[PDB]
């Protein structure tokens, strides 16, 4: 159809370069076929194969690869190809076109054996050009093609061919062949050996990545891992620096070695070069590789450690972040003498707080042997808060960990870091000052072990004790100090029952049965917190039933549609509140399964019928009602196609014999139908919902500004200010397009703001960290006033609100002129 | 040897070329005009652009209320504005081998081409050219990036429904291909494939070509390059400015002796002048201060700004106005003009002259230490607090649509009394304020050019006159506004070419004399044999080593010519001692029998024809006596 119009209007118009470049051009830019007729497309590819200006062919057999892609055909494209290859070999262009499709071809779908590896590969080999015609991509070819787990002769040869590129071509199929496994022979080592004075860029590169697949095959030459390491470390003193990248790389996928000549790298030379040349690029690279070697190696540990100490100038945070991170994965029995002067000055820096929070990480896991560093380490870190008080709980955390380290370090210290003055009577210190309650939770984490320190505290000691004990718990640990010596689950499922079975009542009695439920479950959802989400899920339920109960009770189902009280209607908001909830349901709640999906729906269209009823009560515009009545039939319509099963299992409902008259509901007039419809919603049965085992409700707490803050933010007038809007997120699937931010201005006007997935982060399976600025202007105002900021969850077309709202002081001034 | 052309806009090109076996694909320009056809982005929402009329087709079928937004007579698409990429599918890119980057105008569609195709080649570029385009690679992302918006357009890309749009919305190619800005990754790896280059580095790709720059003094570190062999040299110039500028200025010595002088980047507007024109410029600026009140001037971190600098700097001076602030707002503000004071020995040769005393090649430090030019990185901070009405502001992207410039174009642009200040080309003047008609806000379109026009262009031409001449249709054809004058256009004697978007040319020329070494055994061991006067001949035989496309000849048929003659043979076999030798005659041949070796030979005109018996060393030596009475080839 649309292929065999395209192919008459480039055979009608049959310009040379105009329509066929243009037409191709536009056949490619504007769909893809999807079909299998596209197959029958490559026969009007074949049409137009018989022509001149080869560019164009060109092109046309790009498409059909492009069309091959699509895995659309099979081995009929195949055989086309190969008899394009064999008949058309026609210079560079359509040598590159038949190779693309051949490639294209041979990795589309199938690749298996008889004729669709083996027959192509060969025709590959046996049409090799005289100039670079075919050479390269041929040999990516003749890779990509594996014949049979014995052909590697073809590709040996070609290691000392003219062309560096064709060289490159053969290296990225010698590539492809390992990664296919085919057992690599022993030669390759020597042609390999020999390719490393190429003379020329882009080979050495790979030329290291072949010494080392060669090497970590099997390390038997006369020693063979030793030689080709050397042979690498002479690599890294190359002057180019991407050879240099792929060399400390490349060794850094080694894991075996002598350790001799492991320790021969640094004196008498490849990481005392290998370091200090270029941007992050190689110095991260030696430094992985030296993480590597050091946790495979058990010794040689002191020898990285201070080829780390020295790099703590190199002026770039990537570079500070992983050399924090490269001696905390090698800090397993080792201590640190003299150089644990820089890394604990190294934290002093203006803002750092990657740098500042991977330092508390490394001092919380290092090893150390002497007092004197403890005591700098803790005035330090002590005059880290005095100059930020910002980092107080991660402080906390890594002195415990370095209190439950090692304790024997800071005994002696106990008399001299606190005031324990012999005679003189010890003043009761500041227990809301958070830097004495960091050298408490030091102290208090390093005597759980040590049985000499209980005897060194004082009174006011142990009292601290007990309020540390009995406040942060998950700080400081309980000890042997003499003066500090489901229900839930069974009754969830009993009032779910009770709510389940109990609904033959009056309806004064079903709604205050209803409201006791909802009262309890809200009450154990607050109670609770494994249990929470289950209870509030089931909460929205039975609300969604209470206010069904509450409608279809109403005043205005008592007299007739001109005697209405518009003020007075109760029943009309409620279905856009159960509409709403219904959106609750389906887009807060996170582990949820195609029952609660289809039970929320049917809960959905009943709203919908609700609204129906309500505006055809209201309205007497004939031709809206109707229209409002063929808007549901089809809505209707739509939940029992896409819903096609479940049926069965969900019995009586109000969709089921919703349907059973169906046909009737088709032919009758409007007022039938909703006379109908109220008729069936007063007997539509209430549904059981089987609630899922694992469900977590979505929430938002915005951690910064917190809004207590009785601080303008001043600006001038017409111009912006950004606040920082730090929140945490618990339980949200998908934050990136569905969390957004809004901006409430105390004029009206409302700001949505989309966030950046780069700002989204992942502090674990669970919980996100929103961190954005949030961007406000106005035009003056005469006093700092309050605006509204919270978080919005959003869905396909609407956005709920799930977070709690705060509130900032803004001052907008005019000019001083 | 074939040009595939991939941009149509006229200065911002995309050429690839294949030479012998090279793929040298020559400027990656990122045609921003599209970004023309969009609703701008504001940082903070105004109830102007939150409210307006969505356009309606007269059809009403589709649902394009919520997808394009009409405003005062003129319709915008509400997303994120696109970019028109050049054509990745003509040929495939991974293929191209090395990129030559002219100038940092023509870098902005790097990332797209290097990271979405499979390109593993190398780029080169002067390194002025890739840290001025590296800071506005900066500013475009983070422009784009600042307020996000989602890409929810997608069915005005249609064909029925773009040829129902309206104007200038069917003023639009390839509406397919657009896609959407790049990300902080391709940042980086664009600028790690890079290379630095200097200006006319000798330097070599593949053993096989050499490509070198040329100072084209279009801005801080634009090159003009050629791809060439020892016998062979196509030239491409790219932005020139030969009139009195700031940069190094343009080398005329290296594009002569050349056969393809491919004329891409002119100038936008021909019928411009300069020096009156940033006259005009401080004019109109001194007239809005004088008033009272600030004056708006969008322009890129970049280029002509920095001469706008100097000769306002200078006019202060002149005007008596030291009160009136300069501020410049930008986030890539301080490392700008920090790379504006930096790179100054690629300047003029009087500027490098300057450089020689220790002074500051651009004078903007005299601004700063006069307390006079205020850079801040944004809005978000200390312009707060140090904001002076009136002013001088110099914005972010001149297109209209993204940066600080929508948030001041907003606002400010509510009196007469203020105007704002449009300078730089390539971006429509009235175009550019359409989506903020109606509109009270003053404006002089006031562009400053630096590329050369068609008259110095065929000063140029006749200068260093080539073979061939490639360029774009817009310099062929009379300019669409101008179409009624005939004299500023390309002006050449040899049939000029014309390539569209996307488009494939044959050079016509053939490659036909290519080159050759020899180690000196052989040299030696040839012989001089000279027969016809001024022109020598010598037989050489050798084998050929093959290494890295520079063929060598190493040691390891020559033919006859020259009729024999008959008299002198017979003389010459009675004189070595054959005897009883008998002649007899033809109509055009000889007929000569010797009864030794039964031996007959017939000559005719540029034919010989010997027949023997049964021997060798006769048979050898009536070789070597016939083989030297003539001449070898």
């Amino acid at each position: 159809p649309s292929k065999s119009a395209a192919l008459h209007i480039d055979l009608c118009k049959a310009t040379s370069p105009a329509d066929a470049l243009q037409y191709l051009l536009q056949f490619a830019r504007k769909p893809v076929e999807a079909e299998s007729v596209e197959g029958v497309v490559r026969i009007l590819l074949e049409h137009y194969y018989k022509e001149n200006d080869p560019s164009v062919r060109l092109k046309i057999a790009s498409l059909l690869g492009l069309l091959s892609k699509t895995a659309g055909f099979s081995p009929d494209c195949i055989m086309d190809d190969a008899i394009n290859i064999l008949q058309n070999e026609k210079s560079h262009q359509v040598l590159a076109q038949l190779l693309d499709t051949l490639l294209a071809i041979g990795t589309k779908l199938p690749e298996n054996q008889a004729i669709q590896m083996r027959l192509v590969d060969v025709a590959c080999k046996h049409l090799t050009d005289t100039s670079h015609g075919v050479r390269n991509k041929c040999l990516q070819l003749l890779g990509n093609l594996g014949s049979l787990e014995k052909v590697q002769k073809i590709i040996g040869d070609y290691f000392s061919d003219q062309d560096p590129r064709v060289r490159t071509a053969a290296i990225k199929a010698m590539l492809q062949l390992h990664e296919r496994g085919l057992k690599l022979h022993q030669t390759i080592y020597n042609q390999a050996c020999k390719l490393l004075s190429d003379d020329y860029e882009q080979v050495r590169s790979a030329a290291v990545q072949l010494i080392w697949v060669v090497s970590q095959l099997y390390p038997e030459s006369i020693r063979l891992v030793d030689d080709a390491f050397g042979k690498i470390c002479h690599m890294v003193s190359d002057g180019s620096w991407v050879v240099r990248v792929q060399a400390a790389k490349l060794l850094g996928s080694m894991e075996q070695v002598s350790s001799h000549f492991l320790e021969q790298t640094l004196d008498k030379g490849a990481f005392v070069h290998g370091l200090e040349d270029e941007m992050y690029e190689v110095r991260i690279a030696a430094v992985e590789a030296l993480c590597m070697l050091a946790q495979s190696s058990p010794s040689f540990a002191e020898k990285c450690l201070d080829f780390l100490v020295d790099m703590f100038n190199d002026e770039i945070e990537e570079v500070r972040l992983q050399s924090i991170h490269t001696m905390r994965k090698i800090s397993n029995n080792i201590t640190l003498r003299e150089d644990q002067l820089d890394t604990v000055l190294a934290v002093l820096e203006d803002s750092s707080r990657d740098i500042r929070e991977a330092l508390h990480e490394l001092l919380c896991c290092t090893n150390v042997s002497t007092k004197e560093g403890i005591h700098l380490a803790l005035v330090e870190l002590l005059k880290n808060l005095t100059k930020y008080p910002t980092d107080r709980d991660s402080i906390w955390k890594c002195l415990k960990f370095l209190g439950s380290r090692h304790p024997t370090l800071v005994l002696p210290l106990v008399p001299e870091l606190l005031s324990t003055h012999p005679f003189f009577d010890t003043a009761e210190p500041d227990m809301d000052d958070p830097a004495y309650i960091a050298v408490l939770v030091l102290i208090f984490n390093a005597a759980k072990t040590c049985p000499t320190m209980p005897a060194l505290f004082s009174d006011h000691t142990f009292r601290h004790y007990a309020y540390l004990r009995d406040s942060l718990s998950h700080l400081v640990p309980a000890l042997r100090l003499p003066g500090r010596k489901d229900p839930s689950q069974q009754f969830l499922q009993q009032s779910l029952e009770r709510v389940y079975s109990l609904q033959h009542l009056d309806p004064q009695g079903a709604q205050e049965l209803l409201e006791f439920t909802i009262r309890d479950l809200q009450r154990l959802g607050e109670l609770q917190s494994e249990l929470a989400g289950v209870a509030d899920f089931s909460a929205t339920y039975l609300r969604c039933q209470l206010l069904l109960i509450k409608a279809l009770q109403e005043k205005l189902w008592n007299v007739a549609a001109p005697l209405y009280l518009k003020q007075s209607d109760l029943a009309s908001a409620a279905a856009k509140q159960i509409m709403e909830e219904t959106y609750k349901m389906e887009f807060m709640y996170s582990g949820v399964e195609n029952k609660q999906v289809v039970i929320i729906h049917h809960m959905r269209l009943q709203a919908k019928a609700l609204q129906l009823i309500v505006t055809a009560r209201t309205t007497r515009g004939l031709d809206p009602l109707f229209g409002m009545c063929e808007k549901f039939l089809q809505e209707v319509d739509f939940f029992q196609r896409y819903f096609i099963a479940d049926l069965p299992h969900l019995q009586d409902s109000f969709v089921d014999k919703l349907l059973d008259l169906m046909p009737r509901l088709m032919t009758s007039k409007p007022a039938e139908v909703v006379k109908i419809l109220q008729t069936m919603l007063r007997q539509s049965a209430f549904l059981h919902l089987p609630l899922p085992e694992q469900i977590h409700k979505a929430s938002a707490t915005i951690i910064e500004p917190a809004g207590e803050s009785d601080n303008p933010l001043r600006f001038t007038s017409g111009l912006v200010v950004a606040l920082d809007v730090d929140a945490t997120l618990e339980h949200v699937q998908d934050p990136q397009n569905t969390v957004k931010v809004q901006v409430l201005y105390p004029d009206g006007q409302a700001q949505m703001i989309h966030p950046k997935p780069a700002d989204f982060r992942n502090p674990g399976p669970g919980r996100h960290r929103l961190i954005t600025q949030v961007y406000l202007s106005h035009t003056a105002w005469t006093e700092a006033c309050q605006v509204e900021v919270r978080l919005l969850l959003a869905y396909n077309e609407g956005t709920i609100p799930f977070s709690k709202p705060v509130k900032v002081y803004i001052m907008p001034k005019p000019a001083r002129r | 040897m074939k040009l595939y052309c991939l941009s149509g806009h006229p200065t911002l090109p995309c050429n690839v070329l294949k030479f012998k076996s090279t793929t040298i694909m020559l400027d990656c320009g990122l045609d921003m005009t599209s970004t023309l056809n969009f609703l701008p982005l504001p940082l903070v929402q105004s109830p102007r652009l939150s409210n307006l009329p969505g356009w309606s087709l007269k059809d009403g079928n589709a649902f394009l209320d919520k997808e394009l937004k009409e405003c005062s007579g003129h319709v915008f698409v509400d997303s994120v504005p696109e970019f028109c990429l050049p054509e990745t599918e003509l040929i495939d890119l991974s293929t191209v081998d090395v990129i030559l980057i002219s100038n940092y105008h023509c870098m902005m569609a790097l990332p797209y081409i290097t990271e979405h195709t499979g390109f593993t080649g190398t780029v080169y570029a002067t390194e002025p050219t890739v840290q001025i385009g590296r800071l506005l690679m900066e500013e475009l992302v983070n422009f784009i990036e600042r307020v996000p918006k989602a890409q929810s357009a997608s069915l005005w890309k249609n064909k029925d429904i773009q040829r129902l749009l309206p104007s200038p919305l069917k003023d639009a190619v390839e509406v397919s291909t657009w896609r959407r800005c790049y990300t902080m990754q391709e940042v980086n790896s664009a600028l790690s494939k890079i290379q630095l280059v200097g200006y006319s580095q000798k330097i070599e790709l593949f053993g096989a070509v050499q490509v070198t720059p040329l100072s084209s003094g279009y801005a801080l570190g634009s090159s003009n390059w050629i791809i060439q062999s020892h016998y062979e040299k196509v030239s491409y110039v790219s932005g020139s400015s030969l009139l009195t500028t700031h940069p190094q200025p343009m080398d005329q010595a290296s594009l002569k002796n050349s056969d393809v002088l491919v004329l891409t980047g002119l100038t936008q507007i021909p019928t411009a002048n300069p020096d009156g024109m940033v006259g005009e410029f401080c004019s109109n600026l001194a007239l809005t201060v004088r008033n009272g009140g600030n004056v708006l001037v969008p322009c890129y971190p970049s280029g002509v700004i920095y001469d706008l600098l100097e000769c306002l700097y200078q006019y202060i001076d002149s005007a008596g106005l030291s009160s009136v602030p300069l501020y410049f707002i930008s986030p890539v503000a301080n490392s700008s003009l920090e790379f504006s004071q930096i790179f100054a020995e690629w300047l003029c040769h009087n500027k490098q002259s300057k450089v020689y005393l220790p002074e500051p090649p651009f004078p903007h430090a005299e601004l700063i230490q006069t307390n006079k030019l205020k850079h801040y990185p944004s809005i978000h901070g200390d312009f707060s607090n140090d904001f002076r009405q009136p002013c001088v502001v110099f914005t972010g992207h001149p297109s209209l649509r993204f940066g600080d410039v929508v948030h001041f174009m907003e606002l400010w642009g509510k009196s007469s009394l203020n105007t704002v200040i449009f300078t730089e080309p390539d971006f429509s003047y009235l175009e550019a304020l359409a989506p903020y008609q109606p509109l009270a806000m003053k404006c002089i379109y006031c562009p400053i050019d630096t590329r050369l026009n068609f008259i110095q262009v065929s000063k140029l031409l006749k200068e260093v006159q080539p073979l061939h001449v490639v360029c774009p249709e817009q310099y062929t054809q009379p300019p669409p506004a101008q179409s009624h004058r005939m004299d500023l256009m390309i002006d050449c004697q040899p049939p000029a070419m014309s390539y569209r978007r996307a488009e494939v040319l044959a050079l016509p020329f053939k490659r036909r004399y290519e080159k050759i070494e020899i180690m000196p055994e052989l040299a030696d061991s040839l012989v001089p044999m000279e027969i016809k006067p001024g022109i020598s001949l010598a037989t050489v035989s050798a084998v050929l080593h093959t290494k890295d496309n520079k063929h060598l000849l190493q040691p390891p048929k020559p033919l006859l010519s020259g009729s024999i003659p008959v008299e002198q043979f017979v003389q010459t076999l009675e004189k070595h001692g054959f005897s009883d030798i008998k002649v007899e005659d033809t109509a055009k041949g000889h007929i000569v029998l010797l009864q030794e070796a039964e031996t007959l030979i017939q000559i005719e005109e540029d034919s010989t024809h010997i027949i023997c018996d049964n021997d060798e060393m006769l048979r050898v030596r009536l070789r070597d006596l016939v083989l030297k009475f003539l001449q070898k080839f």
